[PDB]
C-alpha cells in the first residue's frame, strides 16, 4: 500500500527480518512517565532541619 | 570458515592478559 | 587483509561508503576529559 515510512518508527530485529532499515537519525531507550509530584511544605518540626 | 578478526588495544574492549607471556594464539586477549 | 572488525571502530559517512557497517552494539558520544572531608577542627576555619 505504500513505499516508504520518514516516521518515528523504532527499529528492531523483527521488522528487519521484512523490510530493510536505515541509519537510525535519532536515539532513544524506553522510559516512565508520572504525574510530577506537587512541591513540599516546610513541615512541623522543621525549625530542627 | 574461519574468520581474519581485526582490533586494537583500546581498554576495556581489548587488553593483554597478565602474564600472557605463557599464553598463545586467542588467548593472549 | 581480513574480512570482519569485531572492534570498538566507530560509524561514519566516509567508512560507510566503501565498508558495510552492522547495526551500532553500543551508542556513544564526544565528550571532554580534564584533570580532576573537614578535619576535626574545622570549626575554626
Amino acid at each position: 500500500k505504500a513505499d516508504i515510512a520518514i516516521a518515528p518508527l523504532t527499529i528492531t530485529l523483527v521488522r528487519e527480518e521484512v523490510i530493510d532499515f536505515s541509519k537510525p537519525f535519532m536515539s532513544l531507550g524506553i522510559s516512565i512517565m508520572i504525574k510530577k509530584p506537587q512541591k513540599s511544605k516546610p513541615g512541623v518540626f522543621s525549625f530542627l532541619d | 570458515k574461519t574468520v581474519v578478526v581485526t582490533t586494537i588495544l583500546e581498554s576495556p574492549y581489548v587488553m593483554m592478559k597478565k602474564n600472557h607471556e605463557m599464553l598463545e594464539g586467542n588467548e593472549r586477549y
